[PDB]
């Protein structure tokens, strides 16, 4: 950041003072050789000793003081503050320093900063996380070194040994047919072997096979062509999601011989050492008979204006997830003018009857147009606070917290989604409060005690058995009576039999009663266990025990498969936010699933990262990165690297932006390739792992191809090369589309459920056909999409050859696919028009246009900037249905006029029908997703009511057949001829 | 009296989303009830909302041979008999822990008559007047959100920036401690020698460096100035911001109630939609 040339102070230790000029390029250890060079001339060198016996120390951008034991690293990338530098004795450790550096700049803060922070609830998470870290590097140097390849590189595996019969009928004779390429030789000579193979084979039967037509205990393994992704588990070959892509796409695999030992020596040694900080009259809570009583004090800072509100007032609860444990308690006492209230609140909750997840919510409100029978109250700002802390004791004694600014639109006055804890910035609302002191530590009772409470208290053939089932299938967000949940309370002893019904019983008990939460305490610890996808629903804001999340990570650790985890990892992230500590179980099994998979890794690292900007979580965030990057092994710099050229790119994009937005695009096109040109970026840019998938290698940038393209937010077509050996097989190049100013976090979530609706429908038996492109959110408002190849929008269509007739695509599609290929064509493009038309009815997404909808060579289509997830850009629960045009229906009926009277009209409908049904039937796990997706911060959700758009879509409410019927009339009135 | 029409009965509503019960009922005394048509359209269900506790209880009323009831078994004539007998007597016969009677009934009747101009070209005149000052407080309340959200950043990287400077100028003033406490001895070694040059050098240097400090606190307290006045703009800012929420969220509500209120008249929807903004206006 000091492009020009430089005069940078030197503050030797003896107290001299001496400008040195040099270039920005310049080295730390170069600059020492000078700075010793030059102070022999001035006075006081007899004291100086000699260069190796010191290092360098300065500040840096991020106000801390870094001190130097890093040398080779250049001048510009030290980011100083101000151009000084100071000379002292080394006195802390080379390892030490290095490795919190690199640690820092991956996370986006000092580590130091954590060190600063003394809350004893951060300090024990940081101690105890180190046993974590220390399993997952034991487990990694269990099978040396088989084991650390296994972790640098996961097998690829679908969870599902057998295929969809859709897709098993597409082998011959169940046999696959596969090429490999054996490179070994003097020179990079490429020599092919087309092998086929049954199905069920393992990689050393497929190496056996090899060596045997090659025409000659296994040195060898099989790697991918053109990408970082090995088979090294043995594993059914078709149990691979490359294999199993070729398959369904029909495309031919290829596969190289890799000499084990090769790869095996080119793995780096991975070192994990404990940081600095490894080294450095109560009675039972059910004892103590009284009420909750809290005193309010005086809001310090309250940004209101006196004309227009009179009166402002503090609206607190007790709250257990969403559900208030007792009735809400207001304070009214002064004007705005002197707030200041000092009255104790007392609430009509029993201390015993307190939940061990109990919370206080709290929000300054102001009561405007107090004239007149309707009372307007706004709120000012909002704070929670944990009354049990991660001992387990009741919190006592004063208190302060700052307030947090209202989210965007949340009307409510209390906000108990929002993070327990005080606002870290103290130019905001701070609200003093009192705790009534019980002589002693009020601490919960251990499950000792819970047990000797509980079980001490205490269609229709022997229960109704056929009302239970039909509320176990009934999904979450369900209304649920107080009938039903007397009914599920009374018969819990027989839920047991019925595992899929824990979370309505859960929902039914009563949290503020300590004998039913004793009871469903035992019951809990003695439930079987479930399916992963419904052990998920348990880990939601709803269900804020510690038994309750302690059983749904159980299920979790007993059958989530990584591939899984993969696909729910941006849930299982947002759903730490909601946990009420820093050291938990989810957060145990998050991270040792974390630091035994590198894909995994990488996108947990990416998926916290995306939101260090938010305060509310940061701390958590950052805390959480730096022990991944503390125990993650080599690819800590692979992580730097995409840091550095993110950075890079940000700022480039900024300043294309915000100082030239006036800059014609030509002019700012010359300005993009002389910034592109500049060395520095240029080695930044060059050789990293793409962040969207971690086997995919960016190379040589070409910036001929690189451009921004005409949409108005400026994006970057980078243009990358495939750097490695066989690039041809796959793809010659990788271009990205570097998005800066949106938030592609909607996308994200609107791809992930793309996926899983994809996943459902094969597995169920039909083939729609999806492309859920890469997309990633890389901070605020930056993120990184995937370029799809040979795509035009129809625009982009109907602007080519010249070019309104709608024949326009099918012509298009016509001159591109001829022969045989045609109808392939016309299948494809039918079936990604069913998947898109019911997938885009389903979740609500908004107008689409030509623009954001694009045609494929193959005639395979597919859909660019959802945006809007769901209907809340103008209502949630007419609503927005589907749109199918006259192009579309044309190529459908293969460019017959009468497009409704052809035989391929209700085959596509029929298709349309079973898709629907799938996902009506699969419709709980999509609910818990957009559920768990609430405290992510996006504008749509935010706090049911929003995602109850899919229940009204799916019609949930209705029977099978009227869903049907219903899903027919919308689809009618959709295109109403055209 | 005690048997009229279900319809006619204030506490009945009709065909209201449970999302509609819980904004009528958002923040409302225990005793609150109204009866909506079931969400499940399955005739004879009339659910029953109830706020005890804090919470939106949801009773359920099973319908069978022409009677209703809560539970079996049935032994009242209609929905109107069972709300009037449970609004005169308490529900803690039916459940123990439901101590509470049905005290406030939510009425569509009193919408009905806050409205005013009721006239089909006063209310249309209304919606869009009103529409247009609920656009104008829209669009003022996201300027005012994004510069408060540009003003808390600039405030954030300041006080970075204002940290930055206090540790420099902790690190020069301890080098210059340490400058000092080295040329005491140097200097007063070289005035018992009796040369001049190296006295007049070090001299130089340590009125460089007190320049250089200088230099490095008059820009710290232009900072910590550009600061204070930030933070009083932020303040502002904050102050507006409260000010202008009530205000939007009223001219919403009753943009929403002529909007109800002109539905409610037997006119075209598509009317409606054409009138309102025919934009991505919420309602």
């Amino acid at each position: 950041l000091m492009p020009p040339r430089i005069l940078v102070e030197c503050l030797l230790p003896n107290g001299m003072i001496v400008t040195l000029e040099c270039l920005r390029e310049a080295t730390l250890i170069t600059i020492k050789h000078e700075l010793f060079k030059e102070a022999r001339k001035y006075p006081l060198h007899q004291l100086l000793q000699d260069e190796s016996s010191y290092i360098f120390v300065s500040v840096t951008q991020e106000a801390e003081r870094e001190e130097f034991f890093d040398e080779t690293r250049r001048l510009c990338d030290l980011r100083l503050f101000q151009p000084f530098l100071k000379v002292i004795e080394p006195v802390g450790n080379r390892e030490e320093k290095i490795l919190n550096r690199e640690i820092g700049f991956a996370i986006g803060m000092p580590v130091c900063e954590f060190d600063m922070v003394k809350d004893p609830e951060v300090q024990d998470f940081r101690r105890n996380i180190l046993n974590v870290c220390k399993e997952a590097v034991d487990l990694r140097d269990l099978n040396s070194p088989h084991s650390r390849a296994m972790y640098v590189y996961p097998p690829n595996v679908e969870s599902s040994p057998e295929l969809p019969k859709h897709i098993y009928n597409k082998l011959d004779k169940g046999q696959i047919i596969v090429v490999i390429w054996v490179i070994v030789s003097p020179n990079n000579d490429k020599q092919k072997y087309t092998l086929k193979i049954n199905h069920d084979c393992v990689p050393e039967q497929v190496i056996a096979e090899a060596i045997r037509k090659k025409t000659r205990q296994g040195k060898y393994i099989l790697k991918v062509c053109g990408c970082d992704e090995y088979f090294l588990e043995k594993y059914p070959l078709s149990q691979y999601k490359y294999i199993r892509s070729c398959i369904m796409l029909g495309r031919m695999p290829n596969l190289m011989l890799m000499a084990k030992e090769s790869l095996y020596s080119q793995l780096p040694m991975d070192c994990f050492t404990m940081p600095s900080y490894s080294r450095r009259s109560t009675k039972s809570l059910w004892v103590i008979n009284s009420a909750l009583r809290i005193k309010i004090l005086c809001a310090t800072y309250v940004n209101v204006n006196i004309r227009d509100i009179d009166k402002i007032y503090v609206r607190t609860g007790i709250y257990h997830g969403g559900e208030p444990l007792c009735d809400n308690v207001n304070t009214q006492r002064v004007p705005c003018s002197n707030p200041r209230w000092n009255e104790w609140l007392n609430y009509d909750i029993y201390i015993p009857d307190l939940p061990r997840a109990a919370r206080l919510c709290l929000s300054i409100c102001s009561v405007k147009g107090r004239k007149g029978a309707k009372e307007e109250h706004c709120p000012l700002a909002w704070g929670n606070i944990n009354l049990f802390d991660y001992t387990d004791t009741l919190v006592s004694g004063k208190m302060a917290l700052n307030l947090w600014p209202v989210p965007h639109g949340l009307e409510d006055l209390l906000n108990p989604i929002g993070v327990t804890g005080s606002n870290p910035n103290k130019e905001t609302p701070c609200l003093e409060l009192e705790f009534d002191w019980f002589s002693s530590v009020v601490k919960f009772p251990d499950m000792s005690v819970i047990e000797e409470h509980a079980n001490w208290s205490v269609e229709l053939r022997e229960n109704d058995k056929e009302q239970l089932k039909a509320i176990s299938t009934r999904d979450p967000l369900s209304e649920i009576t107080e009938q039903e949940k007397d009914f599920l309370w009374s018969h819990r002893h027989y839920c047991v039999t019925i595992p899929e019904i824990l979370p309505k019983l859960l929902l039914s008990v009563k949290w503020n009663s300590r004998d039913e939460v004793a009871q469903m305490y035992c019951l809990v610890k003695d439930w079987p266990p479930i399916k992963p996808e419904q052990a998920m629903e348990l880990l939601d804001c709803n269900y804020p025990d510690p038994m309750v999340r302690g059983f749904a990570v159980r299920c979790l650790e007993k059958y989530l498969t990584d591939d899984k985890l993969s696909q729910y990892l941006i849930q299982l992230v947002q759903v730490l936010k909601y946990e009420q500590y820093l050291d938990n179980l989810l957060v145990r099994f998050l991270l040792k699933k974390a630091l035994t998979n590198q894909r995994i890794g990488h996108f947990f690292f990416w998926h916290l990262k995306s939101e260090m900007h938010n305060k509310t979580v940061s701390q958590r965030f950052g805390l959480l990165l730096e022990s991944y990057c503390r125990a993650c092994g080599m690819y800590l710099k692979h992580l730097n690297r995409q840091v550095e050229a993110m950075e890079k790119l940000i700022n480039l994009t900024d300043i294309l932006k915000q100082e030239k937005k006036d800059e014609t695009q030509k002019v700012q096109m010359k300005f993009l390739v002389e910034q592109m040109r500049r060395p520095d970026f240029m080695d930044a840019l060059q050789g990293f792992l793409s962040p969207l998938n971690p086997a995919h290698q960016l190379g040589n940038l070409r910036l001929e191809e690189c451009r921004i393209m005409s949409s108005a937010k400026r994006p970057l077509w980078l243009n990358w090369e495939n750097p490695d050996i066989m690039s041809e097989l796959l793809f010659q190049n990788n271009e990205i589309i570097f998005k800066n100013g949106d938030d592609l976090r909607q996308d994200m979530l609107t791809l992930q459920i793309i996926r899983i609706m994809e996943n459902i429908w094969q597995n169920q038996g039909l083939d729609l056909r999806m492309l859920p492109y890469g997309c990633l959110s890389i901070g605020d408002c930056v993120g990184l999409i995937e370029v799809v190849r040979n795509s035009h929008t129809i625009m982009q269509i109907q602007c080519k050859g010249g070019g309104f007739n709608s024949h326009t695509l099918h012509q298009w599609l016509k001159d591109k696919n001829k022969g045989e290929i045609y109808d392939a064509a016309i299948d494809l493009f039918t079936r990604s028009c069913a998947g898109y038309c019911v997938a885009t009815f389903i979740l609500g997404i908004g107008d689409r246009h030509n623009s954001n909808i694009m045609v494929k060579d193959d005639g395979q289509l597919f859909h660019i900037d959802f945006g809007h997830f769901l209907d809340h850009k103008k209502k949630k629960f007419e609503r927005v249905p589907f749109v199918l045009t006259q192009d579309f229906l044309i190529v459908i009926s293969k460019g017959a006029q009468e497009c409704t009277k052809t035989r391929e009209f209700e085959r596509f409908q029929e298709m349309c029908y079973k898709a629907y049904l799938a996902i009506r039937q699969h419709a709980n796990l999509f609910i818990n997703l957009f559920s768990m997706m609430l405290g992510s911060g996006m504008p749509e959700l935010q706090s049911f009511d929003d995602i109850a758009y899919i229940r009204k879509t799916l019609a949930l409410d209705k029977t099978e057949q009227e869903a049907l019927e219903y899903f027919m009339k919308q689809m009618n009135d959709a295109r109403h001829g055209g | 009296n005690n048997n009229m029409s279900l319809q006619d009965a204030e506490w009945y509503w009709g065909d209201i989303s449970r999302e509609e019960v819980n904004e009528k009922l958002r923040d409302t005394a225990d005793g609150t009830f109204l009866v909506r048509d079931a969400s499940t359209k399955m005739h004879g269900d009339y659910t029953l909302t109830l706020r005890k506790g804090g919470n939106n209880k949801l009773i359920k009323i099973f319908h069978r041979d022409g009677k209703y009831g809560f539970s079996d078994p049935l032994t009242f004539s209609s929905v109107v008999e069972l709300i009037n007998h449970y609004r005169n007597e308490s529900l803690a016969q039916y459940n123990p822990k439901l101590d509470v009677k049905l005290l406030y009934p939510v009425s569509k009747y009193q919408q009905d008559q806050v409205v005013k101009e009721d006239n089909i070209e006063a209310v249309g005149k209304k919606l869009h007047e009103y529409n247009t000052q609920f656009q104008e407080k829209s669009r003022e309340y996201d300027r005012l959100y994004e510069e408060y959200t540009r003003t808390s950043q600039e405030i954030q990287m300041k006080r970075t920036a204002i940290e930055a400077f206090n540790e420099t100028i902790k690190i020069f003033e301890e080098q210059c401690q340490t400058q000092e406490r080295y040329s005491k001895e140097y200097i007063e070694k070289f005035k018992r020698e009796g040369n001049e040059k190296e006295i007049q050098r070090i001299m130089h240097n340590y009125d460089k460096l007190k320049s250089r400090i200088s230099e490095i606190i008059d820009s710290r307290r232009r900072l910590e100035e550009d600061l204070k006045k930030q933070a009083a703009e932020y303040r502002e800012i904050d102050k507006r911001m409260n000010s202008i929420k009530p205000d939007l969220i009223q001219l919403r509500k009753t943009r929403d109630q002529y909007l109800m209120w002109l539905t409610q008249k037997g006119v075209r929807q598509k009317k409606l939609n054409e009138w309102l903004g025919n934009e991505n206006t919420e309602d």
